[PDB]
């Protein structure tokens, strides 16, 4: 219930009922209570997958191995055809069972057996915790394909190329840079106008 | 069923056909007769739509500026402009072949780009433009504008700040803002931008954004305003040995009157243009005064109104009463405003022929066609309109008692009069005409050609020698060396206007003769018979003898059936109706005439126009029969060129008109009973008898399909006209 | 040719006229009670924009307030300077 | 009290607003809440002049080397593409602050989440002084803008330069010498 | 600092001709044959 | 609204994709453009204009 | 359904009542005229609008209108 601009109101669907809920839902998409039910775990699965895809996005960039963007280019590996066949079919067997747990429980859990907790480990209001860890992971993945893009260095390169650096290479110096202080200063005065929306009613 | 759309007409949604979608399409904007509509909500309404307008026509504008600024060649146009063409935008259509992408490529472009005759590559490169990047900041601040106006628009409809229904209708305090602010403030502004920037870039500067606030507009400045030495900011003004983007015989002057035309670029001088809003800001700030707000020494509109009742009561009240009908409906004030708007456009459209403002206008030929042709039929749809508001006024906003004896029931107790006074002018003018162009077609055909009627127009070349024209050995007023006119104006106004005047190589003042008469006579037979129809719908809009109840149906209805002889078409609506076509037909004429003598002016022969202007088959071979050459070969089995897209909208133009003529002759039952036999063969049809209508299908409506038809006949009209004025122009000259 | 001099005189002489001889027939157009005294009969805003809501006290026996200076100083400065103008073309 | 001598206070002088004297020649100030948010705005006006004020004078009496106007474009560290957002960002979170605080409870201004007031006097015979320095000193400002447009001097060269000689160097001498200038 | 890139056209105009088009007309459509309860 | 989600994902990732991947000579216009000055100098009849 | 109404200048003449081709029109007892008759229009439901009942009326300008309104089903003569 901290909202999303510091007084805010609640949208009419987006109580506390929620677990990240900090009513933020300006374009209505969710207004069913039957995509809710779905869009939640499309949070969680977009999200997780991200989470997973951070560390692998820092070790390769940290020990050596050739960056990310063109890891696949080149490659040592067996049979570019095929592999990706091996690929199809224990995904597809996977996700029988990822859509059939979801359907037949209560929108947790995916796994082949059960709503996997092979340990006694926080199944608890600390769910709240991880998909906030989720919605930071895919902030920072989109940052890694940004690095791919304009200056072309990886993640942590540019993070000696600017971190231990002074504000005269950032965003606003560099060559996407001009749009981004357009939708900073567009962005920042929106919260003005939702204010302007309700104090009128 | 009670179906949700639409929802300001219960009634209307309601029935089980599809003539709600239609009329639910018709019915929207007429605020006036809505479900539950008040006063107060009819005019916030009104206010938020303004809004509505208004964002749609900067955000067109910001369009135009975007598009030249990046698909175009501005920046290389302004070298030399008597050379590489104009560029609108660029084309990606998949449809196209190899040989057509490799013809659309011209005007020095990399892809199929098409040529802008709008005259907008003239405005920007007048008004102080160089670059793509001004265009570009100019197109960003509009958008942002527009977007401004849109959510005024949204905010003038939340509950707190909705004005009252009697913020509407104060007169006295919006004719003070208009006239001095909206008006005055304005011109006064645009002053200052053609003094600072507009002069200094045809002097060869760049004044931008950055450092304005540190270039002297005249190298004294201020001194003598605050002084009133004001003809010291006239000394040396540009010397006619002038380069117009350079600095080459650039002169000092910042304001002038000078007259004629730029004798490099045959345009009006900036200097001139500067003086000129400068002296009406002046005139319209000190306009802006007249009227009463919360003050003292204002007018009142009524009193005015109230004392202007002439003794002997050649008028019974005089304007007693009106004020309290012009403020209290729109239908009046809209009337109002569509034939003053009207007027003007005509105006703007036959002075920016004759006297072009802008730099190398008049070189560019298919722009002065098209500018001018648009403004004209733009003319003609606003006159229309003010006249069917007119009518919409009497049957919906007039009330008697409250108008007894004032001029307004007085010309509703004459009208047989003027009916009958206008059906005369239309007679006269078509019997005579007629006959005259007939008589001269018969002796053109024979072998005698100087048998026929040529009578000279000795009225207007009697005014055009008033105006200075010394060719027809008048000598009066200004063609005279000793007259008084001739004498004051000489020494400073004068000889500009007359250089410009006495070359025949300008649109200014052109050379008259019999076909000119000739035409000109079928122009007022235009006026008069499209102002007999329109007159006539609107004072029998009341009633008539053949029904004297007419008020009570409203504007638009179809019929009152086949009784006392039948009566087909009978609303004012469909007095209107058939108006539109003859405001069709006279801007064609108007148009075809205008075209072809610029045409003949334009490639030299004007003894082409003055021989055979004055028989009709002049017109049909030397008009629409040759200049149609360049335009249908526009493609053919052995290729094709830049006009094909040209030649291709002339035919669509056609089969739209052609359609057109299905909705006016077949009328309507025949339809009905075809599409119920339609109804029956889908309702039987095995396999398909699983798919049904939600709607049952009828057939169009009596008063929808006239506006269906009107709708064809128009639309294919102006395609067809805009397809072979551009393409032959064009193609010759261009 | 002292602009000082038009511009003053201008002012003086049409602050004069203006306030010894057109101020009756100034005054006489003040009744418009005949045809309009409720210009708008209003409640709140929206209404007393348009409505009369201050009265420029004047001391002055007569009785000019701000606004007839405004308007007689501004026509004798149109005035004025409409004579330096003419007079600023060479004569 | 009132700006003329002599007028019968409209429907905005009560007794006290913050402090009134009775000058609304056209007529806004009359729409209940409406007047409020005027007054509020009319303050913040007076806030951001008043610190603008001091912020010209300040750079002058300290010797920094361009003037006032000609201060956005030296040079900087960061330099000057990215002092937008970060302006833009933190004026924001201030702003909001200020503004969901007023319109919910505290009808008078703050700064953080208070009624503003750690260390001062809150009486009237400082509203008054408040407002009356704020309306100086937007007259001061927009004094100085069209000043230095009009003499390109910084405002100490402008007074000095008038008590140097009070008879002489008026606005008449700098609109009537505009080239000397420039 | 505004420009749009090379394929810009390739990807705006069949958008405008094809996409919105067919969201607008199926929308509208939905609208217009909705019962009022 | 499931189906009618899924012709939107498909119609959009198609057409925004056959935009700058449908670059298999589109006949004309797609990058293989006029090989040839077409029309540039050609422009008017009988004054030249380009 | 549309407006049918039947004014005072009748004379009861029952022309109307043969012209309906819906039996909308009924002849009711008034003292009006000489005729002691007056027509009503009880089933203006039932009114398609065909305008045979002014055609038939003899009495200048009509003793009987018909006004058009809002169509439904039945005053559209829609068979299907
Ligand atoms: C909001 C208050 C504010 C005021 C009163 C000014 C005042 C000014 N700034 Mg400025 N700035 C302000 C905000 C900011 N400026 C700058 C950064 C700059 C720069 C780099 C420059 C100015 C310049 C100017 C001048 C523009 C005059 C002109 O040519 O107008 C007409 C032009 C437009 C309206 C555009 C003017 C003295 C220019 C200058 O110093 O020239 C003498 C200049 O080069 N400012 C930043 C950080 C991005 C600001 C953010 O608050
Ligand atoms: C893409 C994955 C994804 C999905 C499916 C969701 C789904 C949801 N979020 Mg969510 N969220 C995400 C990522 C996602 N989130 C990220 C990355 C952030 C951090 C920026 C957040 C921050 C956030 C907040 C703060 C809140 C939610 C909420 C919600 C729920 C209700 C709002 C709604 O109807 O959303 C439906 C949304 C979708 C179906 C996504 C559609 C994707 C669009 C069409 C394309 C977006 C592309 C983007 C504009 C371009 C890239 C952006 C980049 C440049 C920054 C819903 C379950 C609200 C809630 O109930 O609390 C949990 C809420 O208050 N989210
Ligand atoms: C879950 C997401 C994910 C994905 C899609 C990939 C994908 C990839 N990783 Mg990788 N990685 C990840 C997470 C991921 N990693 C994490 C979390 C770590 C940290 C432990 C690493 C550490 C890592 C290293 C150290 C290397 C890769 C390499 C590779 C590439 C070769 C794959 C292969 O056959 O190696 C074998 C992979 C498996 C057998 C995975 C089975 C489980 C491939 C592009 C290799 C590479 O890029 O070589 C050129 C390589 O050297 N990754
Ligand atoms: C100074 C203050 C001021 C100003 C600037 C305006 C301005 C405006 N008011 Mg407005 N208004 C005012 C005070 C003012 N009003 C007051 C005090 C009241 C209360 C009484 C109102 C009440 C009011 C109402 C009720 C409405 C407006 C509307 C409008 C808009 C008219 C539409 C338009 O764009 O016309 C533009 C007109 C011109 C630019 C002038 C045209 C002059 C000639 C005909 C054109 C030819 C000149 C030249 C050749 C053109 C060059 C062409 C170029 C491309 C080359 C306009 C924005 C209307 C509106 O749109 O609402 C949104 C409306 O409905 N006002
Ligand atoms: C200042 C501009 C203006 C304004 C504000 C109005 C306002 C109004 N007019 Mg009006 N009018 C105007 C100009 C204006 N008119 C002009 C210039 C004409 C002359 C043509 C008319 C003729 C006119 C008539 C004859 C009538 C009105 C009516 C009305 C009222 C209802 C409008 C309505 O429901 O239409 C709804 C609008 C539509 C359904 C749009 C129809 C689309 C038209 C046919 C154009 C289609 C062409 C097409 C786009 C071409 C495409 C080409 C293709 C190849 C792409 C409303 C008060 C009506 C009224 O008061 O009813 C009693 C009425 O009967 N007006
Ligand atoms: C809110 C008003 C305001 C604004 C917008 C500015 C803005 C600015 N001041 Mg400034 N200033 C202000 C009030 C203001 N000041 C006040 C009240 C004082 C007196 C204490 C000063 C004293 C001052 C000095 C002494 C200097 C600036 C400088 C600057 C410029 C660079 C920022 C910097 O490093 O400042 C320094 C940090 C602070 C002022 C804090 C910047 C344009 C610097 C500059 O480049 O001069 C043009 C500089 O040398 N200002
Ligand atoms: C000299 C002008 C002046 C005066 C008389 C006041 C007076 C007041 N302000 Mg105020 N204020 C000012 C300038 C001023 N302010 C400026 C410039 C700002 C912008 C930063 C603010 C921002 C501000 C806020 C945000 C709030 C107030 C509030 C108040 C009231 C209670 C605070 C107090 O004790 O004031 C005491 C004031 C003084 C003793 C005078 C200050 C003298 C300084 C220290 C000299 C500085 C020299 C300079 C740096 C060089 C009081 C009426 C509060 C209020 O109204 O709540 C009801 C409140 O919330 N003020
Ligand atoms: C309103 C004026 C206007 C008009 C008539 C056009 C016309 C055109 N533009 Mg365009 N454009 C405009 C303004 C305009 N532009 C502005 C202001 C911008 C800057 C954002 C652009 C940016 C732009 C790009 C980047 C491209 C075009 C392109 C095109 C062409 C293909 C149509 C298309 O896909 O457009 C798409 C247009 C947009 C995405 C911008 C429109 C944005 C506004 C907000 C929409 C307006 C809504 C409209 C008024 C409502 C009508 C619909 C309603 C009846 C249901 C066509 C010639 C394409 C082109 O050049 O191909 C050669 C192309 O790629 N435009
Ligand atoms: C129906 C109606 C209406 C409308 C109407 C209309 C539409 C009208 C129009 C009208 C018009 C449209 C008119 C026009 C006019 C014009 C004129 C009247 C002109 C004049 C001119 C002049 C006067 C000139 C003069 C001169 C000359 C000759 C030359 C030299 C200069 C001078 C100036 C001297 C209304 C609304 C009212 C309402 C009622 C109904
Ligand atoms: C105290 C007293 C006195 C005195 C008084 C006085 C003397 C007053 C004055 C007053 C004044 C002295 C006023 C003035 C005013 C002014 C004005 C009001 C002005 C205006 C201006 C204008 C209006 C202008 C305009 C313009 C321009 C700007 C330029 C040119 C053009 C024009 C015209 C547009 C005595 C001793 C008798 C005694 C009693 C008491
Ligand atoms: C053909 C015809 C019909 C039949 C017309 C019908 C059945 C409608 C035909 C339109 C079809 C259904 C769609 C036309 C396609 C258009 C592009 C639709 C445009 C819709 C706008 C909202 C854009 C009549 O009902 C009629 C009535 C009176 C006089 C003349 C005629 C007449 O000529």
């Amino acid at each position: 219930r901290p909202m999303w601009y510091p007084g805010a109101t609640a949208p009419a669907h987006l109580d506390g009922s929620m677990l990240g809920d900090y009513g933020f839902d300006p374009l209505r998409l969710g207004v069913n209570k039957d995509n809710l039910k779905w869009f939640r775990e499309a949070e969680l699965t977009n999200g997780r997958w991200a989470m997973a895809a951070v560390v692998g996005i820092l070790f390769t960039d940290a020990v050596g191995l050739p960056k990310f963007w063109t890891a696949g280019a080149e490659k040592y590996a067996l049979d570019n055809q095929t592999l990706a066949l091996i690929e199809v079919a224990v995904f597809a067997v996977l996700e029988g069972k990822r859509y059939e747990i979801y359907k037949k429980t209560g929108e947790t859990g995916f796994l082949s057996f059960a709503p996997f907790d092979p340990m006694g480990m926080k199944s608890e209001e600390m769910k709240l915790k991880e998909l906030k860890n989720g919605r930071l992971a895919m902030l920072a993945f989109l940052g890694f394909c940004s690095q791919a893009a304009v200056y072309g260095k990886g993640p942590i390169e540019t993070l000696q190329l600017h971190l231990a650096d002074p504000g005269h290479n950032n965003i606003y110096t560099s060559s996407v840079g001009p749009e981004t202080a357009v939708t900073v200063a567009v962005l920042c005065v929106l919260p003005m106008i939702i204010e302007a929306t309700k104090t009128l009613n | 069923a009670t179906k949700l759309f639409p929802k300001f007409s219960q009634g209307l949604a309601q029935d089980p056909t599809t003539r709600r979608i239609w009329y639910g399409l018709a019915m929207a904007h007429d605020f006036e007769s809505h479900d539950g509509m008040t006063e107060e909500n009819l005019y916030q309404k009104i206010f938020a739509s303004h809004f509505g307008q208004l964002s749609i026509i900067f955000l067109w504008t910001s369009g135009n500026l975007f598009h030249v600024a990046w698909q175009g060649n501005f920046e290389q146009w302004v070298t030399d402009p008597v050379h590489i063409r104009p560029i609108a935008h660029a084309i990606w259509d998949p449809h196209f072949g190899q040989p057509a992408v490799e013809a659309f490529t011209r005007g020095g472009a990399s892809g199929p780009v098409n040529i802008s005759t709008s005259g907008v590559y003239q405005w920007w490169y007048t008004i102080g433009m160089r670059t793509n990047q001004d265009l570009y900041v100019g197109s960003v601040f509009l958008a942002l504008v527009s977007a401004i106006f849109l959510f005024a628009g949204w905010l003038h409809l939340q509950p707190n700040f909705q004005p009252s229904l009697s913020w509407f209708k104060d007169a006295e305090s919006r004719l003070n803002h208009h006239l001095s602010g909206l008006f005055g403030v304005s011109s006064l502004a645009w002053t200052g931008h053609l003094v600072h920037v507009a002069i200094p870039e045809s002097r060869g500067q760049h004044v931008g954004w950055d450092n304005f606030l540190s270039v002297l507009p005249h190298p004294q400045g201020l001194t003598p305003f605050f002084t009133g030495n004001w003809a010291a900011y006239a000394q040396s003004p540009d010397t006619a040995s002038h380069v117009f983007g350079t600095a080459q015989g650039s002169g000092q002057a910042i304001l002038t009157f000078l007259g004629g035309f730029h004798p490099q670029t045959q345009s009006l001088w900036l200097t001139d243009m500067a003086h000129h809003h400068l002296a009406i800001a002046v005139i319209f700030i000190v306009a802006g005064h007249m009227y009463r707000t919360n003050f003292g020494i204002g007018h009142r509109m009524q009193a005015i109104l109230e004392a202007h009742t002439p003794p002997s009561g050649s008028l019974g009240a005089g304007h007693k009463g009106l004020f309290d009908t012009v403020n209290n409906s729109l239908h009046f004030q809209l009337g109002l405003a569509l034939a003053s708007v009207g007027t003007i456009t005509s105006l703007v459209a036959q002075h920016m022929y004759s006297l072009p403002p802008y730099a190398f206008q008049a070189i560019d030929f298919t722009t002065q066609a098209a500018l001018y042709t648009h403004h004209q039929y733009i003319a003609g749809f606003i006159m229309c309109g003010a006249f069917a508001h007119g009518a919409i006024f009497f049957i919906r906003d007039y009330d008697p008692e409250q108008n007894k004896g004032n001029v307004l029931a007085r010309m509703l107790d004459h009208k047989e009069a003027l009916i009958s006074h206008l059906s005369w002018v239309s007679l006269f003018l078509g019997f005579h005409t007629l006959g005259l162009y007939v008589h001269n077609d018969v002796m053109q055909a024979f072998g005698t050609p100087e048998k026929q009627i040529l009578i000279e127009p000795v009225f207007a070349q009697w005014i055009q020698a008033a105006h200075g024209k010394a060719l027809y050995g008048f000598d009066f007023l200004l063609s005279s060396k000793t007259s008084a006119a001739f004498a004051n104006g000489q020494s400073l106004w004068l000889p500009g206007w007359l250089d410009a005047i006495n070359n025949n190589q300008n649109s200014l003042f052109l050379t008259i003769g019999p076909g000119d008469f000739l035409v000109h006579h079928a122009i007022a037979l235009g006026l008069h018979t499209t102002t007999l129809i329109l007159v006539k719908g609107a004072l029998d809009a009341r009633g008539s003898k053949l029904m004297p109840d007419k008020k009570d149906f409203g504007y638009s209805f179809p019929c009152d059936g086949p009784g006392r002889g039948g009566t087909c078409d009978i609303s004012a609506y469909d007095a209107f109706y058939l108006a539109v076509f003859w405001m069709l037909n006279t801007i064609g004429w108007v148009t075809f005439y205008w075209h072809w003598k610029h045409l003949t002016l334009w490639q030299g022969n004007v003894a082409q126009f003055d021989e055979s202007s004055t028989y009709l088959m002049g017109w049909l071979r030397d008009y629409l029969w040759l200049n149609s050459s360049q335009l249908i070969n526009g493609y053919n089995p052995f290729g094709m060129n830049s006009l094909s897209v040209w030649a291709w909208t002339f035919l669509f133009g056609h089969l739209i008109y052609a359609t057109g003529f299905m909705f006016l002759i077949s009328w309507r039952g025949y339809w009905q009973e075809l599409i119920e036999t339609l109804v029956w063969a889908h309702e039987k049809t095995p396999l398909a008898n699983l798919v049904y209508w939600k709607d049952k299908p009828v057939a169009l409506s009596i008063v929808q399909a006239r506006l269906v038809g009107l709708a064809h006949f128009s639309v294919g009209y102006i395609f067809t006209y805009a397809a072979f004025l551009i393409a032959s122009t064009s193609g010759r000259f261009g | 040719l002292d602009p000082q001099i038009v511009i003053s005189g201008s002012t003086a002489a049409f602050l004069a006229i203006g306030r010894f001889v057109f101020l009756g027939y100034q005054r006489r157009e003040a009744n418009f009670d005949s045809t309009v005294g409720p210009k708008t009969t209003g409640a709140t805003y929206f209404d007393d924009l348009q409505k009369n809501s201050t009265i420029f006290a004047t001391n002055d026996p007569a009785g000019f307030n701000i606004i007839d200076v405004a308007g007689w100083g501004a026509l004798g400065h149109a005035v004025g300077f409409a004579v330096l103008a003419i007079n600023s073309l060479q004569g | 009290p009132t700006w003329l001598p002599g007028l019968n206070p409209p429907a905005h002088l009560k007794g006290a607003l913050a402090g009134d004297n009775g000058f609304d020649p056209l007529g806004l100030g009359q729409d209940e809440g409406r007047l409020k948010w005027y007054a509020e705005a009319e303050k913040t006006n007076g806030r951001w002049a008043m610190m603008a004020v001091a912020g010209i004078l300040g750079q002058e009496l300290l010797g920094v080397t361009p003037a006032w106007w000609e201060a956005g474009a030296k040079e900087y560290d960061i330099p000057a593409q990215a002092l937008t957002p970060i302006e833009f960002i933190v004026m924001g979170f201030l702003e909001i602050k200020r503004y969901q605080g007023f319109k919910q409870t505290g009808t008078s201004g703050f700064i953080n989440s208070f009624p503003f007031d750690p260390a001062g006097m809150n009486s009237p015979s400082m509203a008054t002084k408040e407002v009356k320095n704020g309306r100086l000193a937007m007259v001061a400002f927009i004094g100085f803008c069209v000043q230095a447009l009009a003499t390109r001097t910084q405002p100490i060269e402008g007074l000095t330069a008038h008590l140097a000689d009070p008879f002489g160097k008026n606005i008449t001498y700098y609109l009537t010498h505009l080239p000397e200038t420039l | 600092p505004f420009v749009p890139p090379s394929w810009a056209p390739s990807v705006f105009v069949p958008l405008t001709g094809l996409v919105l088009p067919a969201i607008a007309m199926a929308t509208l459509f939905v609208y217009i044959e909705k019962e009022a309860p | 609204e499931s189906l009618r989600a899924l012709v939107a994902l498909s119609g959009i990732a198609a057409i925004v994709t056959y935009g700058l991947k449908g670059a298999k000579d589109a006949d004309l216009p797609i990058t293989k453009g006029p090989q040839t000055t077409g029309e540039n100098g050609k422009g008017g009849s009988v004054r030249s204009r380009l | 359904a549309h407006i049918v109404k039947i004014y005072d200048t009748c004379i009861g003449c029952t022309q109307c009542v043969r012209a309906c081709p819906l039996d909308v029109l009924e002849m009711v007892p008034w003292d009006g005229c000489k005729a002691s008759q007056m027509a009503s229009a009880p089933r203006t439901e039932d009114c398609v609008g065909c305008k045979r009942c002014e055609t038939a009326c003899p009495t200048d300008f009509l003793s009987v209108r018909v006004y058009l309104g809002s169509e439904s089903t039945r005053s559209m003569g829609l068979s299907y």
